[PDB]
RNA sequence: CCGGCCGGGAACUCAAAGGAGACUGCCAGUGAUAAACUGGAGGAAGGUGGGGAUGACGUCAAGUCAUCAUGGCCCUUACGACCAGGGCUACACACGUGCUACAAUGGCGCAUACAAAGAGAAGCGACCUCGCGAGAGCAAGCGGACCUCAUAAAGUGCGUCGUAGUCCGGAUUGGAGUCUGCAACUCGACUCCAUGAAGUCGGAAUCGCUAGUAAUCGUGGAUCAGAAUGCCACGGUGAAUAC
């Protein structure tokens, strides 16, 4: 919930998909079975300048409103104790409680 | 020619969403094929209602998404002219695929 | 958590939905955040105009926002300038075309949320909470209610400890899964502390 | 173990020794890139391996061939 | 001529067909001893037939699937009870006394929250 | 019966004696009997010495007892030479196969002393 | 539980030749839910008994069934606190399961060859009274001979 | 071209809905003819027939102000803010859950039979190619009862092993690797080769369970770039008592 944490997710997501996350021709095409030329280093040369703010592997992939690393689920965008309070309040399309 | 594949939540909603498709296509639309049950997926999982404590407290939430086929077989023009820009029984999803 | 929300188990059975639209899990959360933030902005914009309830629908990305009010005279304003202004901000925050529709309630003593807003305006003025509850329950029972269960909890009246108080007048079936009851939750944060309310009203059986 | 094609060398670890292979490095080096390994070029160094409270000066013999700096750093104090 | 035997024994769909004239028993285009003549439930596929007539009066054509070997071998034991209806009364009142005609509605219980199996509680400590 | 000089794998099948031989395990025996042209359905007490010397010649291509522990010790001396964590741990006589050490390594760390 | 007083289920007879005793005989030894191999090794062990006894299987054990089956067990009557033996009559409704239980406990013994070879030899050992489940009968007879006329 | 692959049927397996039928519906009886219950045919289905969400005033002022909330207090060129690196996996030492075990109702090899529930578009990937395997290229196809993840396993037949820690069993390290994401050792997983213990079915004490349950043997999901025996979920096989 920390201001700095919730802004730290923002400062990462504003640029990750704005940068090498899509600017990825130097990601996989360079890293192949091609010549053992400078390419093997040229891969790391760009990444040494690149921040670890921008990499698909980096971000926690959590909720947005909370700022909490846990409770988030991939399909929703919200943490557990908020998404359930909206769920059984009704604000999830077609989501209800059944049994077997 | 119009393979109609509609997907919706409720069986008492998709029935009243298919009623209009299957009614308009007989008065105009030349002997559509028919509706098939087309079994469905319900997305059954157990989501953590858990607060900081008491893991043993759980929730078993689902979303029942119904699946149905129509497959208007003939390439009749009045079919598309009756099925240009209509959406009924909001809470569903319909499409017109040739 | 022994008592579940006595509508979350009755949602897709007898009671209307509140986020009524079909889609797929690639823009779903983007729809969800846009719905939540704009719903809270509209309840921060129309609270003094009494919003009993708000319903969200997304048909073919021409969404429908229904706002059930008791005082629409100040909602529309001058021939709808306020609503035509509101149609802009919702579409700004949501990125989708919006069709906004006001709905009406005649007697505002039919919504548990609309009376809980009254309680929230009541107990933030250093007023007698019994004079609020015992009065609203009789004002509701004289017009009619086969069951009402109104609970106030917390710092009520300067208890300085955890205390719950309930007024039950009538048949309140919080277990029978055939009936229809209205219920909503509200809090009022006075200088002492927060005061939580739980208002159950059983009117419909089918 | 590590990569199939190209051992991972950092650019701050690589280059500082590249042009000093010509000179002798004269000194320990403030290495904050402990995640890379050693190649013939870096043997003979007095490098300062990152270990937190300080940076340990470690001599690099020719036997430190296929090993990384972060491994012989005293993070396991244990008395 | 042709008479159908139904069945749903233990999530195992039984789809049987019976003809008069012979005593061959083919399981999904495979024979008796080819599949389970010496295996689990090797004879309850005949006990319906061996209650009255099996060897050469009535020949069978079975197609049972959707489970385990034992479930497929019992799907037929229950399918023949529904297949023997050309003498419905004399074939149904004869076997209801010994059973073999009930569905045996037995479903494998699902994983229940907390319960580490269908019924097993997680282990305690007490202290 | 005599292979490797010291080991007597009597009454062991052709490849079982080689899996039980000092130096190699499960698949190298299969590889040896495939490179030598022998089946693995009979004990060692039936094959004559005309082929046992050939098995001993064929197994002379891998690392054997005398160099097995000595290559292991060359690596361990590299550990006593470098100073890395697996030299530090190995120089304290500690169990042998991975990473976890705090709560459960008791068999090869011995029973509790006090 | 404290409330209900129901009994056991119906026992499925064997499809080869109907024997409730044999069915239980297998289902007491049953382990782990893998009954295919158990059936592979028990009926194979009993058609091999068919020659060991000279006659069929239902009568192969009836000459020894009695030998396993005693007249007494123990149930402690408490007149202030006790934990030692007090003899009582054993119930025949489950004395069959008791007899098929102790002889499979003994069949796990004599272990040099596989199961099918040894449990039938144990059946012969109860035929000629050379089994340990046969001595269990005298052991409970001794656990009854001592304290008579208790309650 | 014995692949429903091609016409064809829309019987059928099955499938999504609307209903249906289970109901003490009838009968014998100790008993207050009551109530009901042991119970009998009928009965696809015997007593709430399956099972589940459902927690009644509340209680320990139980836990939670580090899900969130918001008074009261305090700090605020610092208790705020930022970077690299380590830690949580450090370990004489207790205990608490579970897989592997502590072999022959078993181990190794060819052979070979059938699931249900799931998931899949900045994601899965048939097929083909290289390899013992891990896995790397080419990459049509599916936002899906059609294309795929993905070949179910114990099973069934059969050979051998035949009592020694022995073809049981495999770990806390060697050596060479394989993928992931800048990045694999302090700190990821996986495959192969090499070594091979403990333990020979157990003391106090104590835990799970009334059926298709226990026991169980595989599968998938989540979390996710990666990262479980575990969590949650699918189904296969299949007991025991209830005096
Ligand atoms: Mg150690
Ligand atoms: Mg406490
Ligand atoms: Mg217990």
């Amino acid at each position: 919930a920390k201001q700095s944490m919730k802004a730290r997710e923002v400062k990462r997501v504003a640029l990750a998909d704005k940068y090498f996350a899509k600017r990825a021709e130097l990601k996989a095409i360079i890293s192949d079975v091609n010549a053992s030329d400078e390419d093997r280093w040229n891969a790391v040369l760009k990444l040494q300048t690149l921040p670890r703010d921008s990499s698909p592997s980096r971000q926690r992939n959590r909720c947005r409103q909370t700022g909490r690393p846990h409770g988030f689920l991939r399909k929703f965008g919200l943490s557990r104790i908020k998404v359930r309070e909206a769920a059984m309040r009704g604000e999830i399309p077609g989501l209800k409680k059944a049994s077997w | 020619r119009i393979r109609i594949r509609l997907k919706a939540f409720d069986h008492r909603l998709i029935d009243q969403a298919t009623a209009e498709i299957v009614e308009t296509a007989k008065r105009t639309g030349a002997q559509v094929r028919g509706p098939i049950p087309l079994p469905t997926r319900k997305e059954r999982f157990t989501v953590l209602i858990s607060p900081h404590v008491n893991k043993d407290a759980r929730d078993q939430y689902e979303i029942r998404t119904h699946l149905r086929l129509v497959d208007i077989v003939e390439p009749t023009e009045k079919t598309v002219d009756a099925l240009m820009r209509l959406d009924l029984a909001a809470g569903v999803d319909v499409q017109i695929s040739l | 958590g022994q008592k579940v929300h006595p509508n979350g188990i009755r949602l897709g059975i007898v009671k209307p939905w509140n986020s009524t639209w079909f889609a797929n899990t690639k823009e779903f959360a983007d729809n969800l955040d846009s719905d939540f933030k704009v719903r809270q902005y509209l309840t921060k914009e129309l609270a003094k105009a009494s919003v009993s309830r708000i319903v969200i629908e997304r048909p073919a990305k021409s969404i429908r926002v229904t706002i059930h009010t008791a005082r629409p005279g100040i909602v529309i304003g001058k021939k709808g300038e306020d609503v035509e202004k509101l149609r802009k901000v919702v579409a700004d925050i949501a990125g989708v075309p919006a069709q906004i529709n006001i709905a009406e309630v005649r007697k505002p003593e039919l919504d548990a949320k609309l009376v809980a807003d009254s309680i929230t305006s009541q107990l933030e003025r250093r007023v007698m909470f019994r004079r609020a509850m015992k009065r609203a329950v009789q004002n509701a029972m004289r017009l009619g209610a086969k069951g009402i269960k109104v609970e106030v909890s917390g710092r009520l009246g300067g208890a300085e400890i955890a205390r719950t108080e309930w007024y039950r007048e009538g048949r309140v079936p919080l277990h029978t899964l055939r009936a229809d009851i209205d219920y909503n939750t509200s809090e009022a944060h006075t200088t002492y502390g927060v005061i939580g309310v739980k208002v159950w009203i059983f009117k419909g059986e089918i | 173990r590590s990569l199939k094609k190209g051992p991972f060398i950092d650019l701050h670890l690589l280059k500082k020794v590249e042009k000093a292979v010509e000179s002798g490095d004269k000194k320990p080096l403030r290495t904050w890139s402990r995640r890379s390994t050693i190649f013939p070029n870096m043997i003979g160094l007095t490098i300062a391996v990152h270990n937190g409270r300080q940076h340990v000066p470690v001599f690099v013999t020719d036997e430190m061939v296929g090993h990384k700096l972060g491994e012989f750093a005293p993070t396991r104090t244990y008395r | 001529n042709q008479y159908y035997g139904t069945g749903r024994r233990k999530s195992s769909a039984a789809r049987v067909f019976i003809k008069p004239g012979n005593g061959k028993i083919v399981i999904n285009q495979r024979s008796l001893e080819q599949y389970f003549g010496r295996e689990t439930a090797r004879m309850v596929v005949r006990q319906p037939l061996e209650l009255v007539d099996m060897v050469e009066k009535l020949d069978l054509y079975i197609t049972v699937k959707g489970g385990g070997i034992s479930g497929q071998a019992g799907a037929i034991r229950h399918g023949i009870t529904r297949a023997l209806m050309e003498y419905d009364e004399s074939l149904r009142s004869e076997l209801r006394k010994a059973g073999f005609v009930t569905r045996d509605a037995r479903q494998v219980e699902r994983k229940k929250v907390g319960l580490r199996k269908a019924r097993r509680r997680p282990q305690f400590s007490k202290r | 019966a005599r292979i490797a000089g010291i080991n007597i794998p009597d009454h062991k099948h052709a490849v079982i004696a080689l899996t039980s031989i000092y130096g190699v395990g499960k698949t190298r025996s299969k590889a040896i009997l495939a490179a030598a042209g022998i089946a693995e359905d009979v004990k060692i007490s039936e094959l004559s010495e005309g082929q046992i010397d050939t098995l001993r010649d064929e197994v002379a291509k891998f690392v054997v007892e005398g160099d097995l522990r000595r290559e292991i010790s060359m690596s361990i001396k590299r550990l006593m030479d470098l100073g890395c964590y697996r030299g530090l741990r190995h120089r304290r006589g500690l169990p042998v196969r991975g990473q976890r050490t705090k709560t459960n390594a008791r068999t090869r760390k011995g029973p509790r002393k006090p | 539980p404290r409330r209900r007083v129901i009994g056991q289920r119906k026992i499925l007879p064997d499809p080869k030749f109907g024997s409730e005793l044999l069915a239980k005989f297998v289902n007491i030894l049953m382990v782990d839910g893998k009954k295919s191999t158990a059936e592979s090794i028990v009926y194979s062990a009993l058609e091999t008994l068919a020659q060991r006894s000279g006659k069929s299987e239902l009568e192969a054990f009836e000459v020894a069934l009695e030998n396993v089956r005693p007249t007494v067990e123990v149930k402690s009557r408490r007149v202030g606190g006790s934990t030692y033996q007090v003899p009582v009559e054993v119930r025949p409704v489950r004395r069959n399961a008791l007899a098929m239980r102790w002889i499979v406990e003994a069949a796990r013994k004599r272990g040099d060859k596989s199961m099918a070879l040894r449990l039938a030899n144990e059946l012969s050992d109860a035929a000629e009274n050379k089994g340990t489940a046969v001595k269990k009968r005298e052991d409970v007879h001794r656990m009854a001979e001592a304290n008579k006329a208790f309650a």
